[PDB]
């Protein structure tokens, strides 16, 4: 399963 | 496979509602797009216009790949949501806020395993007050629907007791939890 941190997903931005 | 974006546990797709008076409900129902990676989230995200811009009568809607926004659907039809109710007069300031979170539980599997009962999420601008839910495919789960609902109010940072609670589809078009 693929889990994405709050914080990760936040990063993705960039 | 080699990462330059990052995949997504489900393709999404966020849908349009607008509030038609000549065609059914479900006619109504508009596609706005599809994406399974982090990247195609935030473009979307980004580019479209925020839900507090909605006109009233109208909804966003973002659900996983092949379950459509509506009670019908084989994967609603014994499910209901987690709702979380606003004045109007918070749309500038928390609904949004509300919404974003709310998407990134979704596509980032938020709730562990009992991610797979979560179907899809709905933001309802009205007159009268706008809507926030997540919809689950089971009401009769009750560890799964308990869990998503515990962490959803925390990753929503309401405080110790607004008291959200969770109803079936049934009811709603004819609580048995909160947190
Ligand atoms: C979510 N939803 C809403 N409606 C219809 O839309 C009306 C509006 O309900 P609403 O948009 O969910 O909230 P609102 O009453 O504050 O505007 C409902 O009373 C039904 O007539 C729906 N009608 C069908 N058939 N299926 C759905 O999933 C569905």
């Amino acid at each position: 399963r693929i889990i994405y941190d709050r914080k990760f997903l936040m990063e993705c931005r960039n | 496979e080699h990462y330059i974006k990052h995949p997504l546990q489900n393709r999404w797709a966020l849908w349009f509602f607008k509030n038609d008076k000549s065609k059914t409900w479900q006619a109504n129902l508009r596609l706005i797009s599809k994406f399974d990676t982090v990247e195609d989230f935030w473009a979307l995200y980004n580019h479209i216009q925020l839900s507090s811009n909605l006109m009233p009568g109208c909804d966003y809607s973002l659900f996983k790949d092949g379950i459509e926004p509506m009670w019908e659907d084989e994967k609603n039809k014994r499910g209901g949501r987690w709702l979380i109710t606003l004045n109007k007069q918070q749309r500038r300031s928390d609904l949004d806020r509300f919404w974003l979170e709310t998407l990134l539980c979704l596509i980032g599997e938020s709730f562990d395993d009992y991610s797979d009962d979560v179907c899809g999420a709905v933001v309802n601008v009205r007159a009268k007050g706008d809507k926030i839910a997540i919809w689950t495919t089971e009401c009769e789960n009750r560890d799964a629907v308990t869990h998503i609902g515990r962490v959803y109010k925390e990753r929503l940072g309401l405080p110790p007791k607004i008291v959200i609670g969770y109803q079936s589809h049934a009811d709603t078009a004819t609580n048995r939890f909160v947190v």
